[PDB]
């Protein structure tokens, strides 16, 4: 009987500790999950913005190349015309 | 050629679903019966035409709806 | 508000839709009868000699050929509509779909069954 | 439910048989696929001792049995035992006679033909089903993710295979099937545990080593740093209680067991790890669908449940792949049953309802019908 | 258990207390006259088949607003009885499509707010501002004042 | 718009189909003319997989298709595919039924008769247009420049032809049609890329090589000096990122690919370059209109968009031509769509409104009506 | 005493299961936390890349307009020489 009472007591104490720690961990996980969702949305927006900027930069580079080549050709033509 | 295919199909229709109405030597009773069966055929063709018209109208409306939803895709 | 009233409103809309479909079907039948009265003139060929019967049969044969050409055109247009519908449905499944997989549920909690099986049937619902 | 007829989505697997009716979320009955005859003599009379305990019953009497899996590497090596397993699955775990239900088995890629033909012959002659269909285990796992492209690495317990798919068109020339899987990891763990003194030999103790592997092992993000850390500190040593007491302490055996996946030279296999056979499977594909496959890498199967594998694999592939492409690894939480969920979805489709191998068709062409149009 | 609870709602609320007694006959220890937070959490975590907390949160998100799992009596009914599944396949989709075709009177493929009022008048139901505002909020997912066909299907997804 | 009736200015081309209503500035829908059947097996059920993706849809699924152009060199080699392309163009890219719109196709000079007759027969029987007219692709490009004289070099993607015109009177004996065009340049570029290690073989990778050619290649002003410079410095090596990473570096392949135009001996063709067939086409003309043709040389077509070609060609012709004449090369910035802009202008004219081939005329004389007065 | 011992055994079993579930929740939480760390790093990288591309685009616009003005001046010069 003495042994059984000891075992009952210590088991009950340990069980209470376990349930409380489990609930606390669950709460922490909930908060961390919400933060992760927010950061994921921010990452998606950053990706789309970077894509837009890259497209614009590529277009500008192409147009600049075209215009520069035109300038070079007309430069040489002007010298010969002089 | 698919245009040759459609010409062939139309020509076969003109030579398959059409009967030879050379019933001049038939009796007056039998000529009346043939006229009655022709009237039945005319009614059947008109009923098929009306059903086709209603199906075409419903298809056009549903195609307009699907075009609008395609505009709603993006 | 609550949801039972919304369910009642939805069921009323469904019943109104069924009534409208029935009314449109009746209207289609009435218009088919009107078309039969209009296009299909009463044709009585009683007492005519063979020659008039042959002439009228030949004329009806020509008219039937014209109607068959018209029906062929309309059926070709219907096949065109079917092709368009198939293409549009394919495009919708390609674009509006992707993540449009069905949402199935078979993991219902069989709590009431266990309660009714191990504690009698005091529950007057299930 | 009621009228109508539901399909049975069975999934033989190798290590766990997963089954259930089509249209649900999870398999109804999941139980190990082992058939164990008793090995001792037996003195009590009238105890009602059977001659073979199958399924989950032999995981409770395993102390006096000799468990033996009927499926070695995808292929089936012992047809009588497999028939017994199927009979148990149909009659006792689901309690539905097969005479009134279509079945949808699953099979690994690149398996011997005779295995598939014998499977269909059994299903049509012994159990006498109305119609059965065999599907590749990776396409289903791609169904479950709700994608339509992507390269799926289905590291089961028998065999690890890597099927790339684009826009619904499978690429048959880019399937890389490797025979390292969970069972070899269990054997290697059982072999390296002997370095501390714990010897597991009996076929029953293989189950204990499997439990140790499931509960403790994890995949290291960087192998050399972990080997150095575990050799200096003692923050990794996790203990575990055997089925009789005498707790054991696992040191750097924790991340060395599942490391075999990325370095198959540990168990003497020549081939490259699961981190490099995926990249090779991608590079065999055409040059214009490599970006989509890079972005939609899918993980499935049981063995891909190790804590920390979805990061190690991404790091490795990012090291191998060109720097511009984005590498993304889809690791759904329902990884273990992904194949069966996909099987349920496929069996629930209306478009699929005419692809079953109807019994009259089998009667006209014999078991070789499976290789024909009804694949 | 939506329909069974709805039908038993023809009787008093005290029947709920009797339910608690039955629940206590399983897991005795309840005293508040209802399936409280202790009872609900314990049964959702112990009954042998454990619904995932993700599944519980997703099912609760139909009615639960705070995201915790604690509600009042009628809201508890609406939140919890809706969890179980009764509907099957949501009838036939082509029937819904034909009925929606007959719905949109102006033939544009959209159900506007005016069309919604016309449908309410066709049903003959009492003119109630709260129900009209609820329909306006619900049917209009994209905040344009109108209703589409897929929006109608979502509205009727699971409704006989 | 409203009442009335607008004409459809289609322009089959070879490589890009350009179409749009008459009276605008630019074609409404421009998309490659390729029809690609899928080549793999396909395992997903109900994915809605079609049997042939045409137009711009097959440039996105090209990873699992076998694209094949229906027009080889001006002429049409696969009539079913061309009919499919036309059907797509009318119904999905413009969404106007052809029963209510005249059409104005375009055709290269010196093409087989049967091609033109079959084209008109298709347009009148299958699509059932009210009236169609076929015009030579160079006269339109001369319309778009707003000139009335000049010798136009229309270097398309299929065939390069050089039609001289004076005061509106075309000179039929001075048309020099050469079959080197953009497609042969793509093949030659794909063949010389192998000298660095990059191998493109699949018909899908021909599109990647075409993109490389468009974005990087340029025509050298002087060939030998560029060959010497690229062999000493490294200021020319421009890099390019494939559809999956693994950037490539193009060295002196940049100006060697389009140099084939001026030296057709590179791809084994005997004839002289586009710099000398223009001078030969001029010299066949009468002695009194050579000055005007020298001063009004017009460039058109896609392949004449290489950066630096309007100077190389002028230098070459000035070398060939007598020293007194002034050589001027008209190179409008809207070169690619010059033929279609000219087609729109021609279809919008009131004087032209009675030149269409009306359907009753076709019914009376058959498809051979096109060679008759209604040209 | 035997009855108390039996109840103690039941308590021990329940405590065992509670510890299992608590450790599982702890595992989930720590894994998600490390994932959030990684995702935050990636989002920061995306921000940096997008800002870089924007700067490139502005520079390209300026160069474009400069070269265009040069080309127009050269056009006027060529017309005069003609
Ligand atoms: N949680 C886990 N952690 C680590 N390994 C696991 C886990 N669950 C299962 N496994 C391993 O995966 C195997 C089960 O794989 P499974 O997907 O059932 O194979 P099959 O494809 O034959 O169904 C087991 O043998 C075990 O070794
Ligand atoms: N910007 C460009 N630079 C260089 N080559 C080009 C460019 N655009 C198009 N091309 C070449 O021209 C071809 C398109 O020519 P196009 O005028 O469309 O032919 P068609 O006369 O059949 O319409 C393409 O195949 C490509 O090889
Ligand atoms: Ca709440
Ligand atoms: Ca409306
Ligand atoms: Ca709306
Ligand atoms: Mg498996
Ligand atoms: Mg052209």
């Amino acid at each position: 009987a003495q042994k059984d009472e000891e075992k009952m007591e210590i088991q009950e104490i340990q069980l209470k500790e376990a349930k409380h720690i489990a609930e606390d961990a669950d709460r922490k996980y909930e908060e961390v999950a919400r933060k992760l969702v927010i950061i994921e949305s921010d990452l998606e927006r950053a990706e789309e913005r970077a894509e837009l900027s890259e497209g614009k930069c590529a277009e500008l580079e192409e147009e600049l190349k075209t215009v520069t080549n035109n300038l070079k050709s007309l430069e040489a033509q002007a010298e010969k015309y002089s | 050629g698919k245009r040759q295919t459609e010409r062939e199909k139309k020509k076969k229709i003109l030579a398959e679903r059409r009967k030879v109405l050379a019933i001049d030597h038939l009796n007056e009773d039998q000529l009346r019966e043939k006229a009655k069966e022709l009237w039945q055929s005319i009614y059947n063709l008109e009923a098929e035409k009306f059903d086709l018209q209603e199906k075409f109208k419903q298809q056009k409306y549903e195609i307009n709806v699907l075009r609008n939803r395609i505009n709603d895709n993006q | 508000i609550s949801a039972s009233r919304k369910l009642q409103l939805k069921t009323l809309m469904l019943q109104i839709a069924k009534q409208e479909l029935e009314r449109e079907a009746e209207e289609r039948r009435g218009e088919k009868g009107r078309a039969l009265s209009t296009r299909c003139q009463p044709l009585e060929l009683a007492g005519l000699s063979f020659a008039e019967l042959q002439d009228l049969c030949r004329q009806l044969h020509a008219r039937v050929d014209k109607v068959d050409e018209e029906r062929y055109d309309v059926e070709a247009k219907v096949t065109k509509n079917i092709t368009e519908i198939a293409d549009l449905n394919q495009k919708i499944f390609d674009l509006r779909g992707k993540f449009k997989r069905p949402t199935l549920r078979r993991v219902r909690i069989s709590a009431d069954a266990m309660m009714q099986a191990l504690l009698g049937a005091r529950a007057k619902e299930t | 439910d009621d009228e109508e007829t539901t399909a049975l989505v069975c999934d033989n697997g190798s290590g766990l048989v997963k089954a259930g009716f089509a249209g649900d979320d999870a398999p109804r009955a999941v139980f190990p696929s082992i058939v164990g005859r008793p090995r001792h003599q037996g003195v009590m009379v009238g105890m009602g001792q059977k001659d073979s305990y199958v399924g989950d019953e032999a995981q409770s009497k395993r102390g006096i049995l000799t468990l033996k899996y009927p499926i070695e590497h995808g292929i089936i090596t012992n047809w009588d035992d497999m028939e017994k397993i199927w009979h148990h699955t149909f009659y006792n775990e689901l309690r539905v006679a097969p005479e009134e239900h279509p079945t949808l088995l699953t099979e690994a890629p690149l398996n011997p033909k005779a295995n598939r033909e014998k499977m269909t012959q059994i299903m049509f002659e012994t159990f006498n089903v109305p119609a059965m269909y065999v599907a590749i285990q990776a396409v289903l796992s791609l169904y479950a993710s709700g994608r339509t492209t992507g390269i799926v690495l289905d590291s089961g317990d028998g065999v690890t295979h890597n099927v790339p798919i684009y826009e619904g068109y499978a690429l048959p020339h880019a399937i890389m099937r490797l025979d390292l899987a969970g069972r070899d990891l269990t054997d290697y763990l059982m072999k390296i545990l002997t370095e501390r003194g714990y010897s597991f030999v009996t076929t029953a103790e293989r189950e204990i080593v499997r439990d140790i592997k499931e509960k403790l092992c994890y995949v290291a993000l960087d192998f050399e740093n972990e080997m150095a850390t575990a050799a200096s500190s003692s923050s990794l040593e996790k203990s575990y209680e055997l089925p009789d007491g005498q707790v054991i302490t696992i040191g750097n055996e924790r991340f060395r067991c599942p490391e075999t996946l990325f370095q198959p030279s540990f168990i003497g296999m020549e081939s490259a790890g699961i981190h490099e056979t995926t990249y090779n499977s991608i590079m065999k594909c055409d040059i214009d669908i490599r970006k989509d496959l890079y972005a939609n890498n899918v993980l499935s199967g049981g063995t891909t449940m190790y804590p920390g594998i979805a990061d190690r694999m991404q790091k490795e592939i990012t090291a191998l792949a060109p720097s511009t492409m984005k590498i993304k690894i889809i690791a759904p939480p329902e990884r273990k049953y992904s194949v069966w969920i996909g099987g349920s979805i496929l069996a629930s489709l209306s478009t699929f309802q005419q692809m079953w191998i109807s019994k009259q068709e089998y009667d006209e062409a014999g078991p070789s019908i499976v290789h024909r149009k009804c694949f | 258990d939506d329909i069974y609870k709805a039908a038993v709602e023809q009787l008093t609320e005290e029947q709920k207390n009797e339910f608690k007694a039955a629940f206590d006959i399983f897991v005795l220890g309840a005293e508040d006259g209802c399936i409280s937070t202790k009872e609900l959490g314990k049964v959702m975590r112990m009954l042998g088949q454990n619904p995932t907390p993700e599944e519980l949160q997703e099912m609760i998100d139909e009615v639960d607003e705070d995201g915790s799992g604690t509600v009042d009596f009628d809201e508890f009914l609406v939140m919890m009885v809706r969890c179980m599944k009764d509907d099957s396949k949501g009838k036939s989709e082509e029937e819904l499509s034909d009925l929606f075709r007959m719905f949109d009177k102006n033939a544009d493929g959209y159900i506007d707010l005016e069309e919604l009022k016309i449908m309410l008048q066709a049903t003959g139901e009492t003119i109630t501002e709260d129900d009209i505002e609820e329909l306006m909020k619900d049917g209009d997912k994209n905040n344009d004042g109108r209703i589409d066909y897929d929006e109608f299907l979502e509205f009727m997804k699971g409704v006989e």
